[PDB]
């Protein structure tokens, strides 16, 4: 029981720690084209990332 | 002359100012579609309904913006990004860009003026002053302009945070 | 003046109307080679055989156009793409081109009063009115382009539909 708790544990962390930072790696590649006056993202990086 | 007029028109309902503990600390422009204020000044907006959105911050480049309310949309700046050689105007008189660089006439801006636009001859934002560093009997500054897409930041060695 | 009387002189000849109940709901165009309306107008054309053709209809773009009869096909229009920034013409008054965005003062659009082309300084039509957004003492309008050979559209946050 213990081992199957902390293998579950693991795994989970592993996987919001992942996911979290893959978030914030999109959010910072696309945080200078929102600051910009005017412009628009380009329609690849538009589709490859969900960009506003 | 007129041209010190026009400047005076424009930053008249261009430009906004902070409050902090009954201090004013910093000023925000209303470039284009984004209201731009930088991030090294804390205080609240005075105004009745700037303050109420949401704003998208940066730490690297000590900005923030967020996409202004289409009630007001119409004091708008038109930005420009060419940069060529020469001399430009500013609120706190002309100052110079040569080299790649900015340079006023030493004491010409006092802590807490972060924030001021820097137009060009035709009337359009090139850039928002954010620090500068003296050198002798002039001092450079620390802006960030918007170069095609990028919103790159260039800042001189000592550069202090006004 | 002058510039008035032969904008007048193209527009009674070309830009025909449509009715409904009884009431002007909207204007069609003749551009080039054909004829266009916008999509949300809807109504009978003022006309014996122009309705009797059929269209062809688009909601993505939000309009419908057709091929031209033979026999009016002498009263032209003469469309061109070349889009540079300033003034322009328009029968309710001059229209800024600036930042990418056709603007009118203030209010100068009823609603129902779509579907009238934009000239140039030469004579030729740029694009066709779908709809504006109000603001502050100016309105920003949304229009249909020809850029090369694809038909776009630009619709500014908030537009109201015309």
């Amino acid at each position: 029981v213990s081992a199957v708790v902390g293998m579950s544990l693991l795994a989970l962390i592993s996987i919001f720690a992942s996911c979290y930072m893959l978030v914030a790696a999109r959010s910072k590649c696309l945080t200078p084209y929102a600051l910009t006056p005017g412009a628009a993202v380009p329609w690849t990086l538009g589709i490859l990332c969900c960009a506003p | 002359g007129k041209r010190e007029r026009m400047c005076m028109k424009i930053e008249n309902d261009c430009i906004f100012e902070v409050k902090h503990e009954g201090k004013v600390t910093g000023y925000a422009c209303l470039v284009g579609d984004k209201v731009m204020k930088p991030a090294h000044v804390k205080g609240v907006i005075d105004n009745a309904d700037l303050a109420k959105l949401a704003f998208k911050k940066s730490s690297k480049y000590d900005l923030e913006c967020a996409q202004i309310p289409v009630h007001m949309r119409s004091d708008a700046s038109k930005y420009t990004h060419e940069k060529p050689e020469g001399h430009y105007n500013w609120h706190h008189g002309a100052v110079q860009y040569s080299g790649g660089r900015f340079t006023i006439p030493t004491g010409a801006g006092k802590p807490g003026d972060s924030g001021r636009p820097i137009f060009d001859n035709k009337g359009r934002v090139v850039a928002i002053v954010l620090g500068g560093a003296n050198e002798g009997s002039r001092t450079a500054l620390s802006v960030v302009t918007w170069n095609k897409d990028m919103v790159t930041r260039v800042t001189p060695e000592g550069s202090e945070e006004w």
